[PDB]
């Protein structure tokens, strides 16, 4: 239309970045928490026939050794940013021996957000922003962290975040739910319980999606036994 | 049938008949809600102390709880704020001692069995 | 059967009879638009007849020696005449002013009776006379915009008292825009609804008019007869057909809307005060409208029907199923999440369509898979021509 | 150089010229590709079949490499640089890891040049859904679904197209394990699927499958003639 990309509301926001932070909404939930113990993502896979291998949905990223990443919203448009994490990633172990920090891989992520334009612009550079809303989580020499990026290049370390469709309602029931002090297990199992309440179809093994980072420990995707483990429960 | 039976024989006004409808079914609901019915239609039965629960059946039958009933209504149904016969005759939007008792009417007659007036 | 021939009988007899009764009574005619016999006092319209004179409608023009004890006045008859006149005895000289209607007889045109200001039949058929069915009930996920929209064209007129203690000027005039669908033309109903001033509703495409200068002159006479009530609500109902900002095409593009656009600012705020005339205007095209007629004391508030929020469709959802022989466990929530930005309207043509999804299959009850397959049809599947888009860059 | 952001973001949250290619593929020719045991069958609907008209010029289904071919529904012209950009690129990888490509590296390949066409200044998106069935290193037969948006997904059955809702709804239904237990019955689930959407018959079905150790075999009119005829006589009985 007659609007460019970069164009700025009479009340300040960023139009298409608007625009891109409704496109979320549209997404699977997913819920992000950090423990003492460690960081669980859980992530909805959303089947829409009998035929799709589940597995193929692939909605949470090893990112590297000690960082996984959720992604919900366009997933198509993640892959982007989970490349460039996870070669930004490797440059610092690269140049310096060591493991980012989960904040700094974040804030490299976003840096990405808010780099398209129309004019004045690289061939390369992006046409409109991300329309998909990480969640980080990792463990590093703060311990267990998770942060929340948004297509605004907006990132935030968030003790328990739910992004997606079910955000409202999934980030109420975190709220509810979440202390500061509670075990790993706990987490997933507060999660999963959320997860079920808020999707549309019934929780099983198949179609949702549960890792976690514990210090030590490194990334770890739950198989299908582990998740019929602690499903068996609720 | 017992309900539907009670309501035909107060059709009939036979007081023998409602009271034998009354005694004979076992239900103590059953009996209870007749016992609305009754107090509803105004009969009233004198009943035997013999009779399991007949604190409670009286007191349905007596409408002494009727009050109470209503004000939990209009509580529900947020009504309970007065209303003065102003707010009825809404001369603001209009382009004695007789205009005050009829005001005097309208207010018993708006605010009947409410039990809060500010007038 | 047994009864069937008694039957018959005792119809063709209760036919009878009645047409004798009419026979008797009256009932007929209604093409020259008579009442019934009952209500017909002869003696009385014969009385009428003979005793109450006609009068032909004039207007006054000029008043010649007011002061003194014969004053004489100059009346226009309509198409038939110009007069100098004198008032009647039954009349006092301080009830006729000039420039007002007069009705004066047809033998000496005297001025019998001082008569109400002509205003168009249009105009006076866009006032409300019967409620709509709507209720603030009815409108869910907007607490806030109703508050404030009750709060300026309700409260004031319910309790002025509360107002004039703290030397308070409630606002004279509100624009709810949105979205098409979001419910402005559902509010402003159940405005009407519970409103008991007067209420006119005015929409913008009725102000266009054949000839120069008569949209200005219908908006004038809507002004003219708000006023002659103690309070009074006008709503304009898709104002930017009339609303839309001045411009110079060279042409003279738009010039008469934009006198009538201008006519309805000077009414709204002018030299002469509004009077007790609270304005409405709906409109899903907010930003065409005249930078002067979106200006405090003409629209005050600009209340805004946004989509509503997951809580709020979950409240719409409640509204439109609430006499829906549902299920026993409809997630109405999870409806409201799997249509994110979606008007109050493809709500309830979600619920219609979940209802008739259910009837298609000759069931009774719609189940939640119903709701789902609504959703897929009105939400996705119509997704194509929806307005929401395309709408909320103008709003 | 031209740089205006063709896809951008609606209010709504919707990039609608990913939608609008997500329609062209929606007019497109239905293609349906089944993952069988051993065996992977692609079989399009050729739409019109004029006599006139070289058949074997116009094919939707066009093999990648040795051991991956795709069938595309949507604008045929953008289907052509999509399957020589893949073909260049198997190539490439061929060439530089000494191991033919993974059905998942091809399709993950697609459907990031296609985001990338959703995403770039002066760039339409690719108006083309692709299934992209084949063999892995390791005899695992493998089907996949990219669609314009960039998205992909592993699919035991698929279809896509202007009937793919009606066809993947049969094959939800149809699609067991005793229905792929042989060569034969896959094809022969692969032509009543495409029989569910397609009017004339086998005329208008073009099949060509996939065995594990072999390239892609198109299949000649006889025997897909020959199979319906074996279809037809198995509706009998089940009457
Ligand atoms: N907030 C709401 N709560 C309940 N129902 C709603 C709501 N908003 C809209 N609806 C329903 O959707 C319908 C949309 O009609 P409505 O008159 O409200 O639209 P509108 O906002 O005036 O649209 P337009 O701008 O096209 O005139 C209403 O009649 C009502 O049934
Ligand atoms: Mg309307």
């Amino acid at each position: 239309y007659d609007r460019g990309v970069n164009t700025f509301s009479p009340e300040g926001r960023l139009f298409q970045v608007e625009y891109a932070i409704e496109a979320i909404k549209l997404g699977s939930t997913a819920i992000g928490i950090q423990t003492s113990e460690g960081v669980c993502l859980a992530v909805e896979k959303r089947i829409t026939s009998p035929l799709m291998e589940p597995s193929s949905i692939e909605k949470i990223v090893e990112i590297d050794a000690h960082i996984g990443c959720a992604m919900s919203g366009l997933i198509a448009d993640a892959k982007t940013l989970i490349d460039k994490a996870r070669v930004e990633t490797q440059n610092h172990w690269f140049t310096y021996n060591e493991t980012m920090t989960v904040e700094s891989v974040t804030q490299a992520v976003s840096n990405l957000a808010l780099q398209f334009g129309e004019e004045d612009a690289d061939p390369g550079a992006m046409s409109r922003p991300f329309g998909v809303a990480l969640l980080f989580g990792g463990v590093d020499e703060k311990g267990p962290q998770l942060f929340h990026m948004d297509p605004s290049g907006t990132f935030v370390q968030c003790d328990a975040r739910a992004i997606g469709s079910a955000s409202e309602g999934a980030q109420s029931s975190l709220q509810e739910v979440y202390h500061k002090s509670m075990t790993l297990k706990e987490a997933i199992k507060s999660s999963l319980i959320i997860l079920k309440q808020v999707m549309e179809e019934k929780l099983n093994a198949t179609n949702i999606e549960l890792a976690t980072v514990q210090p030590g420990q490194n990334f770890h995707m739950f198989t299908k036994e582990e998740l019929e483990e602690v499903i068996k429960d609720i | 049938r017992f309900p539907e039976a009670l309501r035909l024989a107060l059709m009939l006004n036979d007081m023998e008949l409602v009271e034998d409808i009354f005694t004979s079914c076992k239900d103590v609901v059953v009996q209870k809600q007749m016992a609305f019915m009754l107090g509803r239609h105004g009969v009233f039965l004198e009943l035997s102390e013999d009779v399991e629960e007949y604190e409670d059946l009286t007191e349905i039958m007596s409408n002494v709880q009727l009050n109470s009933n209503f004000l939990a209504l209009a509580r529900e149904l947020d009504i309970m704020e007065p209303k003065v016969p102003d707010d009825i005759y809404k001369t603001h939007l209009e382009n004695s001692a007789r205009m005050n008792l009829a005001s005097s009417f309208v207010n018993g007659f708006v605010n009947a069995a409410f039990g809060q007036d500010k007038l | 059967s047994t009864y069937s021939r008694q039957i018959k009988q005792v119809e063709d007899d209760i036919q009878q009879l009645l047409k004798k009764i009419n026979e008797l009574t009256g009932i007929k005619e209604s093409d020259t638009g008579l009442a019934p016999p009952a209500l017909w006092d002869l003696a009385a319209d014969k009385q009428t007849l003979q005793s109450e004179q006609p009068l032909q409608v004039a207007r006054c023009t000029k008043i010649i020696n007011a002061d003194s004890e014969d004053p004489k006045y100059i009346i226009n008859v309509k198409q038939f005449a110009k007069f100098v006149v004198d008032l009647s005895d039954q009349v006092a000289p301080t009830d006729i002013e000039e420039g007002m209607r007069v009705g004066v007889d047809r033998n000496k045109y005297q001025i019998h009776i001082p008569l109400p200001p002509k205003i168009d039949p249009t105009v006076t058929m866009m006032q409300v006379e019967e409620k709509p069915d709507v209720t603030y009930s009815d409108v869910g996920g907007c607490k806030e915009q109703i508050e404030k929209l009750r709060e300026v064209v309700e409260t004031p007129l319910l309790h002025p008292e509360r107002f004039v203690n703290l030397g308070i000027e409630p606002p004279k005039g509100v624009l709810l825009f949105g979205p098409p669908g979001t419910g402005k033309t559902l509010c402003a109903r159940a405005v009407a609804n519970r409103t008991d001033a007067c209420f006119i509703r005015v929409i913008g495409s009725e102000l266009v008019q054949k000839y120069v200068g008569e949209g200005a002159r219908m908006v004038r006479e809507l002004f003219e007869m708000a006023r002659t009530k103690k309070a009074c609500l006008i709503f304009f109902d898709e104002i930017d057909a009339i609303g839309g900002a001045r411009f110079d095409d060279g042409a003279g593009g738009d010039n008469e809307v934009q006198r009538t656009m201008l006519e309805l600012i000077n009414q709204l705020d002018g030299f002469d005060p509004r009077g007790n005339i609270k304005v409405l205007m709906a409109t899903n095209r907010p930003d065409t409208l005249d930078p002067a007629l979106m200006r405090p004391g003409r629209l005050d508030r600009k209340i805004e029907f946004s989509l509503p929020d997951l809580e709020g469709r979950t409240h719409i959802f409640k509204i439109h199923a609430r006499s829906m022989s549902v299920e026993r466990d409809i997630r109405f929530e999870l409806l409201a999440r799997l249509c994110p930005n979606s008007t109050g309207a493809e709500i309830r043509s979600v619920c219609t369509e979940a209802g008739m999804f259910a009837i298609r299959a000759r069931r009774k009850i719609a189940t939640e898979k119903d709701f789902l397959e609504a959703v897929n049809k009105v939400i996705k599947s119509y997704a194509k021509f929806s307005a929401t888009p395309r709408y909320m860059t103008y709003n | 150089s031209y740089d205006r952001a063709i896809t951008v973001f609606s209010p709504d949250g919707h990039l609608f010229q990913v939608e609008y290619a997500q329609e062209a593929v929606k007019k497109g020719s239905t293609a349906v590709g089944v993952r069988g045991r051993d065996i992977v069958v692609l079989g399009v609907e050729k739409k019109s079949v004029a006599k006139l008209q070289d058949e074997r010029t116009v094919r939707k289904i066009c093999a990648l490499d040795d051991n991956v071919c795709m069938a595309f529904a949507g604008l045929t012209a953008d289907a052509r640089i999509v399957i020589n950009r893949a073909r260049v690129e198997c190539q490439s990888h061929r060439l530089t890891v000494e191991d033919p490509v993974t059905v998942e590296y091809i399709t993950r390949y697609i459907a990031s040049l296609k985001q990338r066409y959703t995403q770039s200044n002066g760039r339409r998106p690719f108006g083309i859904s692709a299934l992209i069935v084949g063999f892995d290193f390791d005899g695992t037969p493998r089907l996949y679904q990219t669609d314009p948006s960039g998205t992909y997904h592993a699919w035991k059955a698929n279809a896509i197209g202007r009937g793919a809702k009606s066809v993947r709804e049969f094959l939800e239904k149809n699609y067991t394990d005793e229905a792929i237990e042989t060569d034969d019955l896959t094809i022969k689930l692969v032509i009543k699927a495409l029989l569910e959407v397609v009017q004339s018959g086998g005329k208008n079905i073009e099949l060509a499958v996939m065995r594990r150790d072999q390239s892609l075999k198109i299949l000649n009119p006889e025997e897909i003639e020959k199979y319906v005829a074996e279809i037809e006589k198995e509706k009998e009985e089940n009457e």
